[PDB]
């Protein structure tokens, strides 16, 4: 049959000892009857073990020649039985309440107590422990410092990538690393299934731990145990105890992949109450069982000794950055007190942005200025004004308007990056469509990639076909998405600032007419953008001596430079964004005589645009709108409350700087 | 009075009472029995209130409880929620036809054409193994009549989560929905509502063949309430003005300055002329079309959007408009659907754009304001629809001015008949 072999593990002893730790340490008195006194007046949902905590016990307790054998080398060679010895021991050991319950809401409890007073009333049936349990088992892996205090090599942790996992570490406790991809929804699953009997006593229990469940047909209530039946069993939902699952999978980081190799994924199981702690797209490290999984499921009658693996996840450190929506912190605002003492702020910000790139201060405060926002929240009547800047960059290559673009994408948080085709789920489709394994045809209709409060940056902007192109002429002006294919009109709300790079399909500048050369692009979408910069390449010694210089400077150190003078830093104007768009200050009603003559001179500048040579200089009330703009961002990004005429000049300077390289 | 059988009923104003509390948590705990015991107490309540007990015996009474608790979101429902009463506010994405559901089976004993009524529960039936009648008494004469039994409608809606709920650029997610009775139709694709109802869970069949269940329960809600997210005195003291016209075409536009003259031209043609269909002669056009040119300073897309959202029915495109037959997506059958032109029958069309019209649909547009009535003859369908529609269009010169020396038909560059 089954020969026998023999192991130096004995479960009575070790079972002994978890009692022994469990009732007795001290790090308040016990920690571990403080938690399970929590947990008796139903506050606690969950229990962790820190395995550190029994290290040092058992390392401490060794003083004294009583121990014989360690337990944390147990938990590292074999998990899942001793959760089932600590499920065990803590219901062996579990406290009274000393706190008042509201003993009515416990439905379970209540159709329990139901059922007994049936049974015992005639002189009853012992439940399983796991229909009554109400906590959750979680571990936590050992920490290095802990295993450096001692000789022995108590290490676990070690976040293994996935492609280093192999077949012969099932079974253990491993640490695995990588990036989040998909993270599937919360759905309830089985532990204990119950069935009714029909009014014949008491009601009979199942328990099924494997993924394939199968009823029952006969039940051995004595009346239906009788020669004929009496009712037929019934699945109870309301008796039977559920818990919340869900799956996921995740993805070795590109540092770790050998090269000429493609990543491997790795599937991820997690139930109890740490459901949607993970989220799409962060860097985590999630310590877990690795448990293998029966390939019968796929039910093909092959792979005789093939099995499907995954991991059960424990405990998982978020790790990455947060965002944190600025909330408000003493730390913060001291950091914004030494701000407001530096004085004028923006010419350091706009320096502080890319040093790599050499000159170019224009371009850097008018991205300043983009990053805080125009006037927004609508106006009266309920007439729509869109707060996003609209702003396009012109240039030849060689100019690294694309890397200057990839500084602000990544400082940024709301930033993306697209382009014309290259992936096709990028534009004028979301990215849920035929994604679901039942091809359920999840679907928004007309929609595009974080459109609502986002920044997108275009390389190539001449590049598009004609559906991206489309995109964009759909979502000027803060207008919504309303592209129906099925009937769906579930239309994205887009209000984003467009970030667009793109060169003449020439790639250089000519000496004749400059409206030729434009963007190649019809001249409704070239007015809808609020300012236009041309960056032009001139040869010159004494510029591109000092661009040379900086750049073998910076090559040189391997580094960034120690020219550069730059008292700000990048996450401290990241959270100064933040702040200058919180204060929101509103308009000011003695500057309108101001921009109406600002207007009129800019209309006698429409009487000469057919002077031409550099005829970008037409009529437009949009101008109007985006100088109004400009000025009421030349109030956010660094005023308080209130909007100055020296904005409106500031706006009047940038506007004539941008159409001054024309020339 | 109105012989309806029909109730609504708060729960704050169930909950400013400090015994109907109590009910309210039982409620909140036992849907079910709670419903069904109100239900049997109106009944009986009628009859305790007239005291013409005819009409009684044959209509039956039902609850629509609503506002027993705050809105919650697919993206939080916890197992624990199960078999408790949740408000949802979601957009209906796609509904289904009637499902016919077994309520009384009708079986007959073949051999001697006998017949009997059995009432089934959960679904499940059990059948007789021999027929009553003892004088034949066989166990095997006993067949099933498909079509002489009694059945309920059921109807499964599927429910997506209002776009407020993702802030971080999620996808949405998608619950189950299930009705009864009066709520079949009630809801149609892009509606707004608001649902009260109960949780539930459902295991799944996996293979059909083999008894097996698979260790995860789909989850469903069923509800029982819904809601959606002599005056003609007045009129002739308005008509009786002499001004009337004037503040009626300026009503239309309130933000747009100046241009008087289109505004009244633009709430005439909504006005509309007369239709008639004299035998002898046929029918004549009753609709009237304008065009709209000038460079992209003057806000002409707004008055397309007034005219849009002011008509009583209208469609606002741009630069596919007019039926044609598709593929359906979720079902595998083929389904003819009408256009934009099409579905303007009576209002307004709006088209905006209408320079970048390709060469294709503008033919189309030749054949539908000419004669009112668009034919197909695709896949074997051969069939003539009905459009009667006002086309009102906006146009947009070539190059970044219109130069008023240049005649118009160069820089809108459209057909000259067409612009006839
Ligand atoms: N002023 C500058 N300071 C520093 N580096 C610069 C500067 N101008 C260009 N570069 C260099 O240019 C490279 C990136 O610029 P890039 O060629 O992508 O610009 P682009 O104008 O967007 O062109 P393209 O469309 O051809 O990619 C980097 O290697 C960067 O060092
Ligand atoms: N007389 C006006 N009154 C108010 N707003 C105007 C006026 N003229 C132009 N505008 C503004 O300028 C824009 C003109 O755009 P428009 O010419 O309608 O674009 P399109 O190319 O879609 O026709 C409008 O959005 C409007 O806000
Ligand atoms: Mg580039
Ligand atoms: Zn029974
Ligand atoms: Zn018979």
């Amino acid at each position: 049959a089954l020969p026998s072999i023999q192991l130096p593990v004995d479960y009575n002893n070790l079972f002994n000892e978890i009692t022994d730790f469990l009732v007795t340490f001290k790090q308040k008195g016990p920690k571990y009857m403080a938690m399970l006194q929590k947990v008796a007046n139903r506050e606690l949902n969950s229990v962790i073990i820190d395995l550190d905590d029994i290290l040092q016990y058992q390392n401490e307790k060794f003083l004294q020649g009583t121990q014989a054998d360690d337990l944390v080398s147990a938990i590292q060679q074999n998990a899942n039985h001793f959760t089932e010895l600590f499920c065990r021991a803590i219901d062996n050991n579990m406290p009274l309440p000393t706190k008042e319950i509201d003993y009515k809401d416990d439905v379970l409890d209540v159709i329990l107590n139901q059922r007994r007073l049936r049974n015992e009333r005639m002189l009853t049936e012992l439940f399983p422990p796991n229909l009554t349990r109400r906590y959750f088992l979680y571990f936590k892996p050992l920490s290095q410092n802990c295993a450096r205090r001692y000789r022995k090599k108590a290490i676990s942790s070690k976040p293994l990538s996935v492609r280093q996992i192999k077949g012969d570490f099932l079974g253990q406790l491993i640490t695995v690393r990588g990036i989040i991809t998909r993270v599937s929804d919360v759905k309830p699953a089985v532990e204990v299934i119950a069935y009714t009997c029909d009014q014949c006593g008491y009601e009979v229990f199942q328990e099924v731990n494997s993924r394939t469940f199968t009823p029952l047909s006969e039940c051995t209530s004595e009346e239906c145990s009788q020669n004929q039946t009496k009712g037929q069993l019934f699945m109870s939902t309301r008796a039977s105890k559920f818990s919340a699952f869900q799956e996921c999978k995740i993805q070795e980081l590109s540092q770790q992949v050998p090269v000429g190799h493609i990543p491997r994924s790795l599937n991820i199981h997690v139930n109890g109450t740490l459901v949607r702690s993970l989220s799409p797209g962060d860097i985590v490290d999630v310590t877990g069982i690795f448990l293998p999984a029966p390939y019968t499921g796929f039910k093909a009658l092959k792979a005789g000794l093939l099995t499907e693996t995954y991991l059960e996840a424990q405990f998982v450190r978020q790790h990455k950055k947060k965002f944190a929506s600025f909330s408000l912190t003493s730390d913060v605002e001291e950091r914004v007190m030494e701000l407001i003492t530096s004085g004028d702020v923006y010419n350091r910000l706009a320096k502080s942005i890319a040093p790599e790139i050499y000159g170019n201060l224009d371009v850097k405060k008018a991205l300043l200025l983009l990053l805080v926002g125009g006037v927004d929240k609508r106006v009266g009547d309920g007439m729509k004004i869109r707060g996003d800047i609209n702003v396009c960059l012109m240039g030849d290559p060689g100019v690294a308007k694309s890397q200057l673009l990839k500084a602000i994408c990544k400082i940024s948080p709301r930033g993306v990056y697209t382009t014309g085709k290259g992936s096709s789920g990028v534009g004028l489709t979301a990215a849920v469509m035929k994604d679901p394994v039942t091809d359920e045809m999840i679907l928004e209709g007309g929609a595009l990639v974080l459109a609502d409060n986002g920044i997108c940056c275009i390389d190539e902007f001449d590049k598009m076909d004609e559906s991206d192109r489309t995109a964009i002429h759909e979502v000027m002006e803060q207008q919504t998405i309303s592209i129906s294919k099925a009937g769906i009109n579930t239309t994205l709300n887009a209000r984003t600032s467009i970030l667009a790079a793109a060169n003449p399909l020439y790639g250089r500048y000519n000496p004749r007419l400059s409206p030729l050369d434009n963007i190649n692009l019809p001249a409704a979408l070239l007015s809808r953008f609020d300012i236009l910069f041309l960056m032009l390449d001139i040869p010159s010694r004494d510029d591109d001596e000092k661009l040379a210089e900086h750049v073998t400077y910076v090559h040189m150190h391997n580094k960034q430079p120690d020219l550069d003078f730059t008292p700000v830093e990048p996450s401290k104007m990241r959270e100064y964004i933040a702040y200058a768009k919180t204060k929101r200050p509103v308009m000011s009603e003695a500057v309108n005589d101001y921009v109406v003559q600002a207007y009129i001179r800019l209309r006698q500048d429409s009487k000469r645009e057919m002077d031409s040579k550099f005829s970008f200089g037409q009529a437009t009330p949009r101008t109007l709108l985006g100088i109004i703009r400009l000025s009421q961002a030349l109030a956010k990004l660094r005023l308080a409350d209130m909007v100055d005429i020296d904005d409106v000049e500031e706006a009047l300077r940038l506007v004539r700087v941008s159409k001054e390289s024309l020339y | 009075e109105l012989g309806t059988s029909n109730l609504n009923l708060d729960a704050r104003n169930l909950l400013a009472y400090k015994q109907t509390e109590d009910l309210y948590h039982q409620l909140l705990n036992y849907p079910q029995e709670v419903i069904s015991i109100m239900d049997q107490t109106i009944k009986d309540c009628m009859v305790s209130l007239i005291v013409d007990l005819d009409e009684i015996e044959t209509k039956f009474y039902k609850v629509r409880p609503y506002n027993v608790g705050s809105c919650k979101g697919m993206r939080e429902l916890n197992p624990n929620d199960i078999d408790k009463l949740i408000n949802l506010k979601g957009l209906v994405l796609r509904s289904t036809p009637v499902i016919p559901d077994m309520k009384v089976a009708f079986f007959k004993c073949n051999v001697c054409d006998h017949t009997m009524a059995v009432e089934i529960d959960r679904g499940v039936i059990q059948e007789p193994a021999r027929c009553e009648r003892i004088d034949c008494n066989e166990p095997n004469s006993m067949s099933l009549i498909h079509n002489r039994c009694s059945f309920a409608d059921k109807q499964v809606i599927k429910l997506q989560e209002t776009p407020d709920f993702v802030p971080d650029g999620q996808t949405p997610h998608s619950i189950s929905l299930c009705v009864y009775d009066e709520l079949v139709d009630s809801c149609r694709a892009g509606d707004r509502i608001e649902v009260t109802g109960t949780f539930r869970s459902i295991p799944i069949r996996a293979n059909s063949r083999q008894r097996v269940l698979k260790s995860l329960y789909k989850t469903y809600v069923d509800v029982v309430h819904v809601k959606k997210v002599q005056d003609l005195a007045k009129i002739r003291e308005v008509a009786a003005r002499e001004d009337l016209y004037s503040l009626l075409a300026r009503s239309i536009a309130p933000s747009i300055y100046e241009l008087e003259d289109v505004k009244k031209g633009i709430l005439l043609q909504l006005f509309g002329g007369t239709n008639k269909t004299f035998t002898k002669g046929g029918r004549y056009r009753g609709d009237i079309n304008i065009l709209l040119c000038g460079d992209p300073s003057t806000s002409k897309s707004q008055i397309l959007q007034y005219v849009h959202k002011i008509t009583p029915r209208g469609v606002y495109t741009s630069g596919g408009l007019t039926a044609y037959i598709t593929r359906d997506v979720d079902t595998k059958q083929l389904v003819l659907e009408s256009g934009a032109l099409v579905l303007s029958d009576g209002g307004v069309c709006c088209i905006d754009e209408f320079d970048k019209m390709s060469d294709s649909t503008r033919s189309v547009l030749h054949e539908v304001m000419e004669q009112q009535t668009i034919s197909i003859a695709k896949a074997g369908i051969i069939t003539t629809l009905n459009a009667r529609s006002s086309i009102l269009a906006s146009a947009n010169p070539i190059g970044s001015r219109y130069n008023p020396n240049l005649p118009v038909t160069e820089n809108i560059d459209l057909p000259p008949p067409l612009l006839s």
